[PDB]
């Protein structure tokens, strides 16, 4: 595994720079879709609305994600309830036979772009419950998944760890820079 | 009333206005500690009891990730220091081994190509006969 | 990369024309190296005195089960949980 | 003198114990047989006709007074000829005391509904139908409760698999979820929990023929 | 030093768990006898307006 | 109403902290075994059960004064899901919902199992068994619960687990 | 008169001496019509002039409670109710007869499945 | 105060019991509360006066935790201070893990030491009840400290042994740590 | 000084606003108990002792009898209640 760098090796390295992009573009076109491409992923980064799903005891601790402890909201996380205006799932607890079809079609309605976070064991691979007869065996079935947070339930900053993965993942889009190329 | 007196404090040891609004501006929060101790990667550990337990210890990380900044950067050695596992720094402690065979920390590699990949650790059981030889 | 062609400790690897190697295009192959074979294999042997001795891991609840050994016969004497030899001279 | 040991409820095991008789008697026509279970609690085993008669008088008299009724749980058990055993947990806040009650019947035999002694057996009835396939005559509308819909097959009788037989996933040729056999990546990993050495030598020459 | 989780010599004090009511300043005839008095004094000083 | 949410929220999860901190995890404990808990308690955390219990008490009269007697409050819940006592019974209701209606029933008192042998405390009741009452119950409860954490960490004896 | 009974949806009861001696009086006719050998007949007809009496015997509702316990009057009154329909619904089932269905061979047997060797 | 409609015996406590007065003394005090919003008004004190507290948020991750030295999380493979793998493949792990989470294959070494040639845990389908550790009767497996170990494909959360072993080097320092101060209630 | 809160001035008008006085819910370092505690001597049971202790006493599970037949075992060998009335009213 590819380790951090040492004090004195990293005592010399640039500062990093925000944009995943560098500014090493070539052309002034490039560059300026290089700079417009950072103001989308600045602001679908900074506001991700949840869908509130909480199917199973994950979401329990999906609400102390909101709970002032560590308090979601202050990286502009903000549950909301229908799937037009949420823009990520949490798909947090069991996916039964039973809901299949609803989640499908929940994740459906929501518009892109959407991204789905995976919570827990029992909507990773099934979890605990892994060979019952009435159990989809991992979410990742039925829709794409974008994030897994491993845990039963993931602890609370578990899943704020996993939050900011999504946004950090939000952040390295290429949606214009790759319209240049295409 | 008086939290000014605190506010121009905290200019001093940040380096004039400039440098602590980049302080804010990466921290979120400017704050009032003792320098506990340094790790290998530069990261600084500061404690201050002044403020309630779950903000008493809080970490600075290095300079040159800039806005990468992870939860998983911080190595073992101040992992315990850090979560309030313990009261003592990996400095007052002489506890912790020094084996050979430790490894270097590493952060969390998803979504790169220095990522993990399961595969089988088990050489294939069945040798199929050989017709050349 | 260098780490595809990496035998592991196990003894694995795929072959250069298995096409499981798909698999590690975008990813690599962690190969622990610090093998176990090796590392206790340098250790160097302990000589004893007395018939038979014991090994707990060195750590008593932090070993493993406290096993003891017999010296009598030439050969070092290797432990079953904890790998380390011992010789009676 | 050992405290590991349980100390039995002398006081409780006592009440019931007459108590069991005593309805052995009023209900001669349906009470089988009346046994008290190693855990001071009654166990009467009734005919399968006997079901709401047995639970009315329990409910209605002055003595019983068995007014709550708790549970109707099923158990399967292939080996008997009768396979599925229904039992139902009352309990009597005026006595403070539960009492059992087993029932047992076969695959195809109807089970009288006892919605009317106690109606908060309206739902449990309709999961005891859906998990075991007991049908109950006299329901007001059963129906299953706990599968999914168009589910075939019974899943907690004993000879059902334990994974089923068809899993779900999404085809996205038909824009739906689509039922598939099933395929597992990797089996359940039976383990042989079975001692070789008798442990309980009390029950090896119990219930002779 | 005790070698188990075990309460401290002489016990922990008694814990509070009754219900204790907030401060109560106004009671009906000081609530309705002042806001008539406010009104007239109102009204006094819109007259002047 | 949403601070309610938030002001007990911040005190649970102080409490989900014992839970962590005795078995490990936050949630599903899987501390409780059948030949008894399967760790001792660390030392030193009933002085942190007790300095929680010490404060909970001016937690619950927060959210009460902004609930209880809020003109709003009781409009939504007051005879809304009436419960008549002989209705229950009949329907298999249990706790709260049987206590809602006014019947004296509690298990921890009839059928003791535990050290609720060894403690004292009261059930609360509710005579009209609407939403109201049942809610008021539910407060009293925790109520009456933190009377006996006051005596189970002065009780507590020292042995095997 | 108590002033309310405590219960969500119970009622206080106007002259429950009348209406427990009219129940208990209903009982006993019912019960009469069983066969004398019933076992069942036996005890109700021994328990209700037990209850009978003591609705007659006291006149204060709250000393009638002590005398009989078993609850408040009204809860006595829907007791009563009860064994009316018991007593009615048994005379149809007849259930003092002898055991309606014989059991069948194993099929209370515990633990299941084992060799029995003749 | 008000009566009680109904008499409370011993052991009991009623929540809606008093009745309400019908004194012009106290008609005139719910008057004027239902008539000037005056329940109303405490509860707006209430929640004003929050204003002035010190909010309760961490800045994570900055700043976190706390946490104990029992928390379950991460597994790993830990070895002995010699370096050698402490895990013999005994296979009591495999057996009590309720999700069937682990598979081991084991073969005899070159050396003739009883050793692992596999061992995988599926993320998955684990739920963290850290039965494995306690079953291990040589510590070789043990739930780590870390929980911060999301990723972004469900492939990379199926642990084979050498990413396990890795874990165990990376977390060694801390895991020693805990186990020293936890072992004796364990 | 050790506890970082309001002003004086806000403390007196946030306590008249909640009515009553006020514990501040935060934890702080001084308050909880030190995370790094002396190890502990958790005591031994009651059957640790090294004698007269044979199992064959105090075992519980081998004691358990089957169910009793109530009916049968008179043959063998006020009214009856299923226990003591309890005043649910
Ligand atoms: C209201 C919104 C403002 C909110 C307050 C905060 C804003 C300031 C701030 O955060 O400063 C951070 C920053 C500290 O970070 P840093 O370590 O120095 O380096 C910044 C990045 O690491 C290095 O930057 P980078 O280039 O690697 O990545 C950023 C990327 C893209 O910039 C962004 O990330 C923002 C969103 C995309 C660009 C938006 C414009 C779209 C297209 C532009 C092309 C045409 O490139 C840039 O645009 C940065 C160049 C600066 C000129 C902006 C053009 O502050 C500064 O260095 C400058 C002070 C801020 C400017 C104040 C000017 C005041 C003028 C009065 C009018
Ligand atoms: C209220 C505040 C609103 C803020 C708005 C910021 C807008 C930034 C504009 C960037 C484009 C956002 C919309 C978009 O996503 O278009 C992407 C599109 C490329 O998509 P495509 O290549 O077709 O992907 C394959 C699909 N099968 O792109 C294209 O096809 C053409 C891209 C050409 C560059 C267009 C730049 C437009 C700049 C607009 C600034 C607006 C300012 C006023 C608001
Ligand atoms: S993964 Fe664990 S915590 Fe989450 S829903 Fe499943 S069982 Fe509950
Ligand atoms: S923690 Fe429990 S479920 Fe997870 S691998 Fe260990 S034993 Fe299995
Ligand atoms: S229990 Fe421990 S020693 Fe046994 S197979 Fe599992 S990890 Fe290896
Ligand atoms: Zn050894």
């Amino acid at each position: 595994q590819q380790t951090l760098p040492v004090a004195e090796v990293a005592q010399n390295l640039p500062k990093k720079g925000y944009s995943p992009f560098g500014t090493k573009q070539s052309s002034v076109a490039e560059w300026s879709l290089a700079r417009l491409d950072d103001l989308l992923n600045w602001g679908r980064k900074g506001s991700i609305w949840p869908l509130t799903f909480g199917l199973a005891c994950c979401a329990v601790e999906m609400m102390h994600i909101a709970a002032p402890r560590y308090d979601m909201d202050r990286y502009g996380v903000v549950f909301r309830a229908s799937p037009r205006q949420a823009d990520v799932i949490i798909v947090a607890g069991t996916l039964t036979n039973k809901m299949a079809p609803a989640l499908r079609k929940v994740y459906d309605q929501m518009p892109e772009p959407r991204w789905v976070i995976s919570m827990g064991s029992c909507a990773n691979g099934g979890g605990y419950y892994h060979y019952s007869y009435s159990v989809v065996r991992g979410c990742d079935r039925i829709i794409p998944v974008d994030i897994y947070v491993p845990g039963c339930p993931p602890t609370a900053e578990a899943l704020m760890y996993g939050v900011l993965q999504l946004q950090k993942k939000v952040k390295r889009m290429k949606t214009l820079q790759m319209w240049y190329r295409k | 009333i008086n939290r000014l007196t605190k506010l121009f404090q905290m200019v001093r040891e940040a380096g004039g206005l400039k440098q602590a609004y980049l302080k804010l501006y990466r921290n979120d929060d400017l704050k009032i500690g003792t320098l506990v101790g340094i790790d290998k990667y530069g990261n600084k550990y500061f404690e201050n009891p002044y403020y309630f337990y779950g903000r008493n210890r809080w970490i600075e990380f290095a300079p040159h990730v800039n806005m990468d900044y992870d939860g998983s950067m911080i190595p073992a050695e101040w992992y315990g220091w850090m979560h309030y596992k313990t009261d003592l720094p990996p400095i007052r402690d002489g506890c912790r081994p020094k084996y050979k065979w430790i490894a270097d920390h590493s952060e969390n590699l998803s979504g790169t190509k220095e990522a993990y990949y399961p595969y089988s650790t088990t050489p294939n059981k069945v040798e199929a006969w050989e017709p050349k030889a | 990369r260098g780490d595809i062609e990496k035998v592991t400790h196990t003894g694995q690897v795929f072959d250069k024309e298995d096409y499981r190697n798909a698999r590690f295009v975008n990813a690599k192959r962690y190969v622990n190296e610090n093998w176990g074979i090796k590392l206790i294999e340098e250790v160097p042997p302990k000589e004893c005195t007395e018939r038979v001795v014991f090994c707990d891991g060195g750590d008593g609840p932090l070993g493993h089960p406290k096993v003891y050994i017999n010296l009598d016969k030439p050969g070092n004497h290797i432990c079953g949980y904890c790998g380390l030899r011992f010789v009676k001279k | 003198d050992k405290p590991t040991v349980r100390q039995p409820d002398a006081v409780a095991r006592s009440h019931l114990s007459d108590f069991g008789r005593y309805v052995a008697e009023c209900l001669p026509k349906y009470v089988q047989k009346v046994q008290l279970t190693a855990g001071d609690e009654l166990e009467v085993l009734i005919a399968p006709e006997g079901v709401v008669p047995v639970l009315q008088f329990l409910k209605d008299h002055h003595q019983a007074q068995f007014t709550n009724l708790v549970d109707i749980a099923g158990v399967d058990v292939p080996c008997r000829k009768n396979r599925f055993e229904v039992v139902y947990n009352l309990l009597s806040l005026r006595y403070n005391s539960r009492i059992r009650v087993k029932t047992y019947t076969d695959e195809l035999t109807p089970l009288d509904s006892a919605c009317e002694v106690h109606k908060a057996a309206n739902w449990y009835e309709r999961e005891i139908w859906d998990m075991y396939g007991v049908f109950f005559a006299n329901h007001p509308d059963l129906r299953r409760i706990l599968t999914d819909y168009g589910f075939e097959g019974h899943p907690q009788r004993r000879d059902f698999p334990l994974s089923g037989y068809v899993e779900l996933r999404y085809d996205d040729e038909k824009k739906r979820v689509v039922c598939e056999p099933l395929e597992l990546a990797q089996e359940f990993r039976k383990f042989d929990l079975s001692a070789p050495w008798e442990q309980f030598p009390n029950f090896r020459n119990a219930n002779p023929p | 030093p005790p070698k188990q989780d075990l309460p401290p010599p002489g016990g922990y004090k008694k814990i509070p768990f009754a219900r204790v009511p907030p401060k109560s300043y106004f009671t009906g005839f000081t609530t309705i006898g002042t806001y008539v008095v406010v009104t007239a004094v109102g009204l006094g000083i819109y007259y002047l307006t | 109403a949403l601070t309610p949410f938030f002001w007990l929220f911040e005190e649970r999860e102080k409490m989900m902290e014992f839970y962590e901190r005795v078995s490990g995890a936050r949630m599903h404990a899987a501390y409780i075994r059948p030949g008894g808990v399967s760790l001792d308690m660390p030392l030193g955390l009933m002085d942190d059960i007790y300095e929680f219990a010490s404060k909970f008490a001016e937690r619950l009269d927060e959210v009460e004064d902004v609930l209880t007697t809020n003109r709003i409050w009781v409009q939504r819940t007051e005879d809304i899901g009436i419960v008549t006592a002989e209705e229950a019974l009949n329907y298999g209701f249990s706790g709260v919902m049987l206590r809602g209606s006014g019947i004296k029933w509690d298990l921890r008192k009839q059928q003791p199992y535990d050290a609720y042998n060894l403690v004292n405390f009261d059930v609360p009741i509710g005579t009209k068994g609407d939403c109201y009452d049942r809610y008021l119950c539910r407060v009293e409860e925790m109520r009456q619960s933190l009377r006996i954490i006051d005596q189970c960490l002065n009780q507590m004896p020292a042995g095997e687990i | 008169i108590k002033a309310s009974t405590g219960l969500t949806g119970l009622a206080v009861s106007t002259n429950p001496h009348h209406t427990l001696s009219a129940l208990y009086g209903k009982i006993l006719r019912a019960v009469s019509k069983m066969p004398q050998d019933a076992s069942y007949r036996k005890y109700t007809e021994q328990l209700v002039k037990q209850r009978a009496d003591s609705v007659a015997q006291h006149k204060d509702i709250t000393a009638l409670e002590k005398a009989v316990g078993c609850g408040q009057v009204e809860e006595l009154i829907v007791q009563a109710e009860n064994e009316l329909i018991l007593a009615r619904k048994m005379l149809g089932w007849k259930p003092w007869e002898k055991l309606v269905q014989a059991a069948p061979a194993k099929q209370w047997d515990w633990p299941p499945a084992q060799i029995m060797e003749p | 105060e008000p009566k009680d409609i109904v008499e409370v015996p011993k052991g009991y406590v009623y929540v809606n019991n008093k009745e309400l007065s019908m004194e012009f003394a106290d008609i005139t005090d719910r008057a004027a509360s239902t008539m000037f919003f005056g329940e109303l008004l405490r509860g707006f004190a209430v929640t004003l006066a929050h204003i002035f507290k010190e909010p309760a948020t961490i800045n994570y991750p900055f700043e976190k935790g706390p946490l104990s030295p029992r928390f379950r999380g991460e597994h790993a493979l830990r070895r002995y201070p010699s370096g050698e793998e402490r895990c013999i493949a005994c296979k009591l792990c495999e057996a009590i893990c309720p999700a069937q989470a682990i598979t081991i294959e084991a073969e005899e070494r070159a050396d003739g030491s009883r050793r692992t040639t596999r061992y995988d845990i599926d993320m998955t389908k684990c739920i963290y009840c850290g039965f494995c550790q306690e079953a291990c009767p040589v510590d070789a497996i043990v739930e780590g400290p870390n929980f911060e170990f999301s990723t972004e494909t469900h492939e990379e959360l199926l642990y084979n042994k050498e990413k396990l072993l890795c874990n165990g080097d990376k977390w060694e320092s801390e895991i020693a740590s805990n186990l020293q101060a936890d072992h004796l209630y364990r | 000084a050790l506890r970082r809160d309001v002003s004086p001035l806000i403390q007196r008008i946030r306590a008249f606003l909640l009515g009553r006085e006020h514990n501040l819910a935060l934890r702080f370092e001084d308050g909880l108990a030190d995370r790094t505690q002396p190890q502990p001597e958790i005591p031994d049971g009651p059957s640790h002792l090294l004698s007269a202790n044979y199992y064959c006493q105090r075992d519980g599970r081998r004691e358990v009898l089957p169910p009793i037949d109530l009916v049968e075992q008179q043959k063998q060998l006020k009214l009856p209640t299923p226990g003591k009335v309890y005043a649910w009213d």
